């Protein structure tokens, strides 16, 4: 059925548009990881690297 | 599944080169898929 989605509508028929952003973790490594270290770097330093 | 790869320069024209070659790990595709059996194919023409 259709949608319409006219400005005059109600709240309850307004268009939203939604991402249902979903993650499986199968026997395979993992490839949607963020930013692991992106930080900075020094040297000559006693620092744990 | 981490292929190795190399491309030699060689003039003897024999059989198998006598020398020393080593493969580098170019691609890696941690994937997941049992093998049985391969093959390869060759392009060629059947006179088109």
């Amino acid at each position: 059925q259709s949608y319409g989605f006219r400005p005059t509508y109600g709240v309850g028929h307004q268009p939203y548009r939604v991402v249902v952003l979903s993650f499986e973790l199968l026997h395979a490594p993992a490839t949607v990881c963020g930013p692991k270290k992106s930080t900075n770097l020094v040297k000559n330093k006693c620092v744990n690297f | 599944f981490k292929i190795y790869s190399k491309h030699t320069p060689i003039n003897l024209e024999r059989d198998l080169p006598q020398g020393f070659s080593a493969l580098e790990p170019l691609v890696d595709l941690p994937i997941g898929i049992n093998i049985t059996r391969f093959q390869t194919l060759l392009a060629l023409h059947r006179s088109y």
